């Protein structure tokens, strides 16, 4: 009974910045392993940004160095700061949440929030 | 040439003069040129255990003997200080004269391949399940909660078992002696209240996490961190270790009777006799204790799991199942020895030699059974799947 809510997507011109929230309420949060993911027209979802439990951050080849992933333990909420926008970043971000239960981890996933980037 | 029949029972020079002497007398001559080469054999072996002048004592049994009256000499041989002083010794020795076969020393050298067969797949059954459970969590990311991290640290205490002591154990039976000196002996008793001791601490530990699981908004994650479950695996084995090795290590087990001291300087015996404090004190504090808080914890842990119920819920309440099998299949196997504790103790000989080591490995092969049982939940199913019959 856990609960996923993206935030802070949009349209945005091409460069430009944009931050992603998900709130997570369900668990315990600050112990699960939280983690962003985008849908992008016609393409396999792809990793982007995922951060443990302990503070390890990983990221994708086509967004190091311009995209940053942290959390707030006290808020909830896992944050996405998307830097130097292109259009290969057009895509449908979720959010995902690995909560450990006995045996084995259950992942959870948001509606999904959508980022446009135009070119313009 | 009846080599292995001496070799069996607790020296060529011996056998040749003891055949000897039973040419040269004028009363073994004519009964040992009237048996089989069978019997022959088994006369030559009371001539080497009691001697050539106490063989020839026996006047009414060579007679029926030399009449070829086995069944009348059967009993006859049963009537002597020599059959009441060995008992197993005497009765092997009687049935090869009755019999004229060796079926008294087939049987119970048959009895020990067989039995040493069963007792070596115990010991690969648990290597094997318990191997195979460390794998599956270490190499599966998915596998990795706080559970199995206690799941890993008990499987790591039957795996010990089945490397330590029941293969140790499994020859001290059909040897019927220890071949291992006193040093070993000593830390072979030491790792066996070990892993026992880390086991129901750890299972404990785990009907303890399943609350504070239970009483969250997950209703089934731990609130354990991943470093904070090793501290606590960790300071099970201290804790254990220190309830184990040092009572034992430090000589607070030993006895005061003289058959005890016998036994501690014996090389040859390893022997767990105990005082009457320490078998109390310490089935208590290793077994006992850990036991009640064990079943009373995770006994509201079931309440609360039917006070608080989808098809994700049955999938993770078959897990808190699976986790109550693991602590009454522990509890079913190691019970009815501990009890015997309590009864050896206050009632000497009362509990048989047999049965004691008996209930011991009922325990013995508790250390197998964990691995079967995760069968259960379908996360671990699926593990085992790939590493095996997939691979
Ligand atoms: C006491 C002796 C004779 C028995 C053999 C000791 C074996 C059973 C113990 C000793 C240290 C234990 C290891 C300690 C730590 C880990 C890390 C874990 O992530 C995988 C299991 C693993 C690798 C354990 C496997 C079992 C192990 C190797
Ligand atoms: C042949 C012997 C060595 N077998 C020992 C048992 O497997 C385990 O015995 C124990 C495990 C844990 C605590 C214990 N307290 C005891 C008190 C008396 C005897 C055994 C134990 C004991």
């Amino acid at each position: 009974q856990v609960q996923l809510q993206e935030s802070g997507g949009g349209l945005v011109q091409a460069g430009g910045s944009l931050r992603l929230s998900c709130a997570a309420s369900g668990s315990i949060f600050s112990l699960n392993d939280m983690g962003w993911y985008r849908q992008a027209p016609g393409k396999l979802r792809e990793l982007v940004a995922a951060i443990t439990s302990g503070g390890s951050t990983k990221y994708a080849d086509s967004v190091k160095g311009r995209f940053t992933i942290s959390r707030d333990n006290a808020k909830n909420t896992v944050y996405l700061q998307m830097n130097s926008l292109k259009a290969e970043d057009t895509a449908v971000y979720y959010c995902n949440a690995k909560v450990a239960g006995t045996f084995s981890i259950y992942d959870y996933w948001g509606q999904g929030t959508q980022v446009t980037v135009s070119s313009h | 040439n009846i080599f292995e029949m001496l070799r069996i029972d607790e020296f060529n020079q011996d056998v040749d003069a003891a055949v000897r002497g039973i040419l040269r007398n004028a009363k073994l001559k004519p009964v040992y040129d009237s048996l089989d080469a069978v019997r022959r054999a088994a006369l030559i072996n009371m001539v080497f255990q009691m001697g050539e002048t106490g063989v020839a004592g026996f006047t009414n049994s060579l007679r029926m003997l030399q009449q070829k009256r086995w069944d009348e000499a059967a009993v006859n041989l049963a009537k002597s200080r020599w059959y009441n002083q060995t008992p197993n010794r005497a009765k092997r020795v009687i049935t090869t004269f009755r019999t004229g076969t060796w079926d008294a020393y087939a049987a119970d050298e048959v009895w020990v391949v067989g039995m040493g067969i069963v007792m070596s797949l115990i010991v690969l059954a648990i290597v094997f399940g318990n191997v195979l459970v460390i794998t599956a969590i270490a190499k599966f990311e998915r596998l990795q909660t706080v559970t199995n991290y206690f799941i890993t640290s008990l499987a790591c205490a039957d795996l010990v078992m089945g490397l330590a002591v029941v293969p140790f154990g499994a020859a001290h039976i059909l040897t019927k002696t220890w071949t291992f000196g006193n040093f070993w002996c000593e830390f072979w008793t030491s790792i066996d209240v070990l892993c026992v001791t880390a086991s129901i601490e750890t299972l404990c530990v785990i009907a303890v996490d399943r609350y504070f699981a239970i009483t969250s908004p997950f209703k089934y994650q731990s609130l354990l961190t991943k470093n904070k479950a090793r501290v606590i695996i960790l300071m099970v084995w201290i804790v254990s270790g220190l309830t184990s090795f040092l009572p034992i290590q430090m000589h607070w087990y030993r006895a005061t009777h003289q058959e005890a001291i016998n036994c501690y300087a014996e090389e040859t015996c390893c022997d767990f006799f105990t005082n009457q404090a320490y078998a109390i004190a310490s089935s208590i504090v290793s077994f006992y204790v850990p036991l009640v808080i064990m079943v009373f914890v995770y006994s509201r842990v079931f309440q609360e799991a039917k006070r608080q119920l989808d098809k994700f819920a049955l999938k993770e309440h078959k897990a808190l199942k699976t986790l109550g099998i693991i602590m009454g299949t522990f509890t079913l196997c190691w019970l009815p020895f501990f009890i015997v504790n309590i009864v050896h103790v206050i009632q000497d000989n009362l509990i048989r030699k047999e049965v004691y080591i008996l209930l011991n490995w009922i325990g013995y092969v508790n250390s197998g059974f964990n691995p079967l049982i995760y069968c259960r939940s379908p996360d671990f199913r699926i593990a085992f799947q790939e590493l095996l019959c997939l691979r």
